[PDB]
RNA sequence: UCUUUUAUCGAGAGGU
């Protein structure tokens, strides 16, 4: 939960994200590409 | 006095450490975010460690 | 009848 990652405001009208937010999100984003090579066209040595 | 005293002016120089910029206290100021802890500092309410 | 805000990471200069 957001507890553990919190968001911290910078100069009032920005605001970044703790690390484990955007890496949580690369690993989601990896997720989405694993999914469309091995259900359609695969050149094997993109897959893996 | 029984004894006497060494006498003389000598040239003394004053440094830039002063109490009035050290003391420092705390009943219950702020805390952080993270772990709701007291905070690092002086110029904020600051607690010792 | 209260309450009432101080980013973050890093670097350096210092005091026992």
């Amino acid at each position: 939960p957001p507890q553990v990652r919190p968001s911290i405001a910078m100069d009032e009208t920005t605001q970044g994200q703790d690390d484990l937010t955007h890496k949580l999100s690369d690993i989601l984003k990896a997720n989405i590409n694993v999914q469309k090579l091995e259900m359609d066209g695969s050149p094997q040595h993109i897959i893996n | 006095l029984m004894a006497q005293v060494f006498f003389g002016p000598t040239y003394y120089q004053r440094l830039r450490h002063m109490v009035d910029d050290k003391i420092h206290a705390r009943a219950r100021g702020p805390v952080q975010v993270l772990t709701r802890q007291p905070v690092e500092g002086r110029s904020r309410d600051g607690g010792l460690r």
